[PDB]
């Protein structure tokens, strides 16, 4: 749920003005990313419990 | 019977349901019509009835 | 003779599946299950332990009935229905989950397996999660065969 | 329909059997609702093959189904779950937490909610009500199919 | 909100109005939804774009808006509303307010200003002023009356058990109430 | 379908939460199992004797 | 506090001028997120203690 | 500070002001208040 809500917020941009954007596009694959390199730590701490 | 603070009221499906059940011992579905209960008479116990 | 190596080949194979029509209990884990979800997996790891207290067991509960809720409030988008024309082939559903920076799910029901008015329940598969980094514009979404 | 075809009768139900195994003219409920929600049977209708047809005007919703889309959460959450939890319970020796996760599912004693015992012995809805949820259980040799 | 906690908070964004030649520095605003899952942890936070809302209110700069949430059992809906904090409560009795509904699946909802005032006018004493923090109570007119009652608290089984009363229900419950009077409508 | 409605959700974990307040006993308990379920559009319950 | 004094740090904007912005929208997710994959860590060390 | 040890630094950033046609280098200043904690660490 943290890795998901940095997701969203990266999504929007943050640059205004004469120039515009800065949505980092790739933050959903990102955290994705991160949610299953977590899944595989959390795995391993399930089984050596 | 509805006991809703004082006198308590009655109400009987001769009365007060439009359509009668057919018989079975297996349901008979009794509903009944809109039934006004007056509740000016509720003795409220710590803002409740 | 097609079934001749796995099972009446011996009669301890035999038995065992001439059996299991009458006394399923018998071959029933409750722990294993054909059909079992990945809810029922991850339940089944949290009390996979010696000790197990009384709040050991609560807490892993509560966390299948976190994971319970996130597939029941699925709200599907869109569909597919495979086949040229609605009465046969499977129709393929597209789930999300109530997040921001939403999560994607499928399932599949089976109109072969519509029968008198309603589905069985076994045409309906599990929602299945998606892996893709998915961010549709107002849910312009489509599965496709 | 939001629109009906039939402005006389806005659905018609109807019932075959051997005897009579046809559509009739006006031979089921015909049913009529008007700009209010209210649906009442057009009284040239024909209630012969039935006993009664009685509209549920006040009901607006219907029991979950354990025989539906979701069926195989449902039967997770009410029995195989507490079933996986008393099975590895009683693993580990702990009876008394073992007791109270079969009782769940199934108490010999009765359901004491509020100081009264209740009416029913088997907590779990589709076993009181013999619900099936696999309507092809032969398919594969699975016992609990 | 239906028995589960939930935060609500509103956040504020800073954005660049360009207004040539130059360009100006000009805030946004978002209101942010999160409730507490079954295991103790929270969920993503939902975003509401309330932005127009608090532009109708004409607050000074640096000022926050006022912020009444309150649940609301008959018409299950989570009720949200902004108003321009005052001095005193009696300000608000005819304030404008920018209300909006929040349903369980998230959905949105503007509120007309004929029903807002309706919200406004049973709740307005727990208002902030701008000397005193004031509570939300959940949201009633009156009174807070089931709309059905589909759980007994008690039966009993007929003379020599051969039959008992079981298995019915109350499900319509409307109410009437009036002054010095309560009408309650059951169709059991 | 032609004149079949199929429910695809279910409102359950929305009514769950009110239940799942007082713990598993009242999770597991059979006037959980009897959480009602909306009806699927426009349209009428019958019961057919 | 190392983490939660980063996030504090990039929701300032940092492009100023005709552009302006910047704030990484997502850092108190990304800091949360942080602190909870290290505290998995240390439990798994305090657990080898 | 309250038998505490506190430290307390200036911290400058650059910004930039517009002055139109051009802009313009601009410095803005802040306030850093640090204390330390039972355990040795800073807040």
């Amino acid at each position: 749920a943290s890795r998901l809500a940095g997701a969203a917020a990266d999504l929007v941009p943050n640059i205004f003005g004469f120039a515009g954007g800065g949505s980092r596009w790739g933050a959903i694959a990102e955290a994705t990313g991160y949610v299953m390199e977590f899944s595989a730590n959390v795995m391993n701490t399930e089984a050596d419990k | 019977i509805v006991k809703a603070g004082g006198k308590e009221q009655t109400f009987t499906a001769d009365k007060d349901v439009s359509i009668q059940p057919s018989p079975s011992f297996d349901e008979m579905n009794y509903q009944f019509n809109a039934l006004e209960i007056d509740g000016s008479g509720l003795n409220f116990i710590n803002n409740s009835a | 003779f097609i079934d001749w190596d796995k099972y009446n080949k011996r009669y301890s194979t035999w038995a065992g599946v001439s059996q299991l029509v009458y006394y399923p209990e018998n071959y029933i884990d409750p722990t294993m299950r054909i059909g079992q979800t990945k809810m029922m997996d991850a339940l089944l790891q949290s009390v996979s332990q010696s000790q197990l207290n009384a709040d050991t067991v609560e807490d892993a509960f509560m966390s299948y009935l976190t994971s319970f809720e996130q597939v029941a409030n699925l709200k599907v988008i869109s569909a597919y229905h495979d086949n040229i024309n609605n009465d046969q082939g499977l129709t393929y559903f597209i789930g999300l989950s109530e997040t921001d920076a939403g999560e994607y799910y499928w399932r599949s029901v089976d109109h072969s397996k519509f029968n008198d008015g309603k589905f069985a329940a076994n045409a309906w598969s599990e929602w299945h999660k998606i892996d893709c980094p998915i961010n549709p514009y107002k849910s312009t979404i489509r599965p496709v065969i | 329909d939001d629109v009906p075809l039939n402005q006389d009768y806005h659905a018609k139900v109807y019932m075959t059997f051997k005897k009579s195994p046809s559509d009739g003219t006006w031979w089921g409920p015909h049913f009529v609702r008007d700009d209010k929600g209210i649906v009442t049977i057009n009284p040239k209708s024909i209630l012969t093959h039935f006993e009664s047809v009685n509209v549920l005007n006040n009901i607006s919703s219907e029991p979950m189904d354990f025989s539906g889309a979701n069926s195989l959460y449902f039967w997770e959450l009410f029995y195989y779950t507490p079933m996986l939890v008393a099975q590895r319970l009683l693993h580990e020796q702990n009876f008394d937490e073992a007791n109270r996760w079969l009782k769940y599912v199934w108490s010999p004693s009765g359901y004491i909610v509020h100081g009264q015992i209740q009416n029913y012995q088997w907590n779990v809805r589709p076993l009181l009500e013999d619900t099936s949820w696999n309507s092809d259980p032969l398919d594969s040799v699975d016992p609990d199919a | 909100y239906k028995s589960r906690l939930y935060l609500l908070w509103l956040e504020q964004k800073e954005i660049t109005k360009q207004t040539g030649y130059q360009t100006e520095t000009d805030y946004r605003y978002e209101l942010k939804l999160a409730h507490i899952r079954y295991d103790g942890t929270w969920n993503t936070p939902i975003t509401f774009d309330v932005n127009k809302k608090i532009s109708e209110l004409k607050l000074e700069k640096n000022r926050a808006p006022g912020l009444y949430c309150a649940g609301y059992q008959g018409e299950d809906t989570l009720l949200v509303m902004f108003y321009n904090q005052q001095d005193t409560l009696d300000s608000y009795k005819n304030a404008s307010m920018q209300g909006l509904y929040i349903f369980a699946d998230m959905a949105s909802k503007d509120m007309t200003p004929e029903q807002s005032n309706v919200y406004r006018d049973n709740s307005y004493q727990q208002f902030d002023t701008n000397n005193v923090r004031r509570v939300n109570n959940r949201y009633a007119e009156d009174y807070e009356i089931p709309s059905s009652v589909s759980s007994r608290k008690d039966y009993g089984w007929g003379d020599y058990y051969l039959s008992m009363v079981y298995n019915g229900d109350i499900p319509t419950i409307n109410y009437k109430a009036a002054s010095s009077d309560l009408k309650i409508y059951i169709s059991p | 379908w032609q004149s079949y409605r199929t429910r695809l959700n279910t409102l359950f974990a929305r009514q769950l939460v009110a239940r799942a307040t007082t713990g598993i006993d009242t999770i597991l308990s059979m006037e959980t199992q009897n959480i009602q379920e909306p009806q699927l559009g426009k349209g009428f319950y019958a019961t057919f004797v």
